[PDB]
């Protein structure tokens, strides 16, 4: 996987830096909300080309680092169809010779080459942009306690409330990443005060309830927050 | 140059017979003989994987479930046993014509058993409550199929769009669905009542089921 920047919310009109972190051909293709995959981008790695779709001429700009690490998607005059999951990938192109126009005389010496997408392999976890004039805010997290409410046979579940948030996304752990079967993390909604909500829940053994902790670990990037929160029985 | 993908949904059976189609509108055949038309899947928290690439060759780590054939202008990724594994969003891309496009993409539910859900019910926190706020949670857990009611009732006098409900992706190792139903109130609007309860039909449960708790209790 390739590790991108952090995610943000963005000002109406501002620009956004995404990173995209390992000679390749590097794409940026992007998830907005409610929508299938859309191609933004991409930089050769002759570094001979770079190009967009057309929604993007005039607002992108692709650059990598000196040492070649590192490469970089700008996106200027952000709107709110710009709210999306920008992924970053490498990429196999195939730059063949279509054809060949040439003359005895030694004047005209044309040869077409073009680039040919053969395909998109290894994709960068993404990085969450939000267009947005509302600043942003850390969450508040609350326990939902295992009860007699919340068993089944000898199933209890638990998890933690995370709440009046923004922007999108929090990223939900259990012990620290120890725990990872049985987790459910909702897709959040955007509540009434324009900020947003969801749970986490696990469930597990009853047996377990007096003799293992559980923590939720919450991390929310774009306010710099992270909230760590044991949840006990009732 | 838009390839447009057909079906828009997809349910299939575990063990039976998947095929989906890519359709183009200008060809996609190099001279070279070469369709330059890959697939992918994505499952729905996580980054889209390559399933297939140049119309047939499968990518690395893809089983031989996964097949593509097609030509041109036509295209097929088919699949021949499923497994709940495959639960995703799957995308065709064109990389002939500039500049180079992604389907619409096609999902796939799986049909498994009908499950009942679990049913759980969680008060706010009194630590939530001292900020002025009282969520309610209901949970729903490891159901199918996907469509469920849930009703929520206060000192057995029923509540109507206070609540809101979020679901979770298609399970892709049990192919079940998971419910959440959050009721939002002030502090002194849930300590007006006694009693709150979650309704819940679905289709896995004869009988609607009710969990309730007494507030201060």
């Amino acid at each position: 996987q390739l590790e991108q920047s952090g995610a943000e919310v963005k000002k109406p009109g501002s620009s956004v830096k995404v990173s995209c972190k390992a000679k390749y051909d590097v794409h940026w293709v992007r998830q907005a909300t409610g929508q299938g995959l859309e191609w933004v981008g991409w930089m050769s790695h002759e570094g001979d080309k770079t190009e967009s779709a057309q929604r993007f001429k005039g607002r992108v700009t692709f650059t990598r680092d000196t040492s070649a690490s590192t490469a970089y998607m700008e996106l200027r005059g952000l709107t709110s169809d710009d709210t999306a999951i920008y992924y970053c990938t490498r990429g196999s192109k195939h730059r063949l010779r279509d054809y060949v126009l040439y003359d005895d005389y030694g004047l005209i010496n044309y040869q077409e080459w073009n680039d040919y997408l053969e395909f998109l392999d290894v994709w960068g976890h993404g990085t969450a942009v939000t267009v947005s004039s509302a600043s942003t805010k850390g969450p508040s997290v609350f326990p939902l306690a295992p009860s007699s409410k919340s068993t089944s046979g000898g199933t209890a579940a638990l998890g933690c409330l995370v709440k009046d948030y923004f922007p999108e996304p929090v990223t939900v752990s259990w012990n620290s990443g120890a725990l990872t079967s049985g987790v459910h993390t909702f897709p959040a909604v955007l509540q009434s005060s324009g900020l947003y909500s969801l749970s986490s829940v696990v469930t597990v053994p009853s047996s377990s309830l007096g003799t293992q902790t559980y923590i939720c670990n919450v991390n929310h990037k774009p306010s710099n927050t992270k909230v760590d929160k044991k949840v006990e029985p009732k | 140059t838009v390839v447009t993908q057909s079906p828009l949904s997809l349910p299939v059976t575990p063990g039976e017979a998947a095929s989906m189609s890519c359709t183009s509108t200008q060809s996609l055949r190099h001279s070279n003989g070469a369709n330059y038309l890959a697939w992918y899947q994505h499952k729905p928290g996580q980054s889209p994987r390559l399933l297939i690439r140049l119309g047939s060759q499968r990518a690395s780590g893809v089983p031989d479930r996964f097949s593509g054939s097609g030509s041109g202008t036509h295209f097929t990724l088919k699949i021949s046993r499923v497994e709940p594994e495959d639960a995703a969003i799957y995308y065709c891309m064109q990389g002939l014509n500039r500049p180079w496009t992604f389907g619409k993409g096609t999902k796939l539910e799986i049909k498994r058993t009908v499950a009942a859900p679990s049913v759980f019910i969680f008060p706010p926190s009194d630590e939530q409550l001292k900020s002025g706020t009282a969520s309610v949670v209901c949970l729903l857990n490891n159901f199918y199929p996907r469509e469920a009611k849930v009703q929520w009732k206060v000192d057995n006098a029923l509540q109507s769009g206070n609540s809101q409900e979020s679901v979770t992706e298609q399970d892709s190792k049990d192919s079940t669905y998971s419910l959440s139903s959050t009721l939002t109130l002030s502090k002194a609007d849930y300590e007006k009542h006694k009693v709150y309860a979650c309704e819940v039909t679905h289709q896995g449960l004869s009988s609607p089921v009710t969990k309730s708790f007494n507030r201060g209790e």
